[PDB]
């Protein structure tokens, strides 16, 4: 039922050292069908809003 | 945001100073000067007429 997405050429566009949601990452992808999607680290190192 | 310049004293001459700062676009400043007059101090001996 949810988008089935694939070339997720995504990229990342400038970083900061702070303390609070000062890194910003631009990405792109190919939209099959319009829907909502959630995204979520694999990591411990990179949070996300 | 604290950030210096070393620009030349000539009247009229356009001087450009680029910031790169982070997390926003890049900024130009310009500044040219005229009347810069080097007024001394002074002193006094005696008068003639």
């Amino acid at each position: 039922d949810a988008p089935i997405i694939s070339e997720l050429l995504c990229t990342v566009s400038t970083c900061t050292h702070s303390s609070d949601f000062g890194g910003v990452a631009v990405l792109s992808y190919k939209v099959e069908k319009a829907g909502r999607c959630d995204v979520h680290s694999h990591s411990n190192v990179a949070v996300l809003q | 945001y604290e950030h210096t310049a070393v620009i030349p004293n000539q009247v009229g001459f356009p001087y450009k100073a680029h910031v790169a700062r982070e997390g926003y676009s890049p900024l130009t400043l310009q500044m040219q000067v005229v009347e810069t007059s080097l007024e001394p101090t002074l002193n006094l001996e005696y008068i003639t007429c």
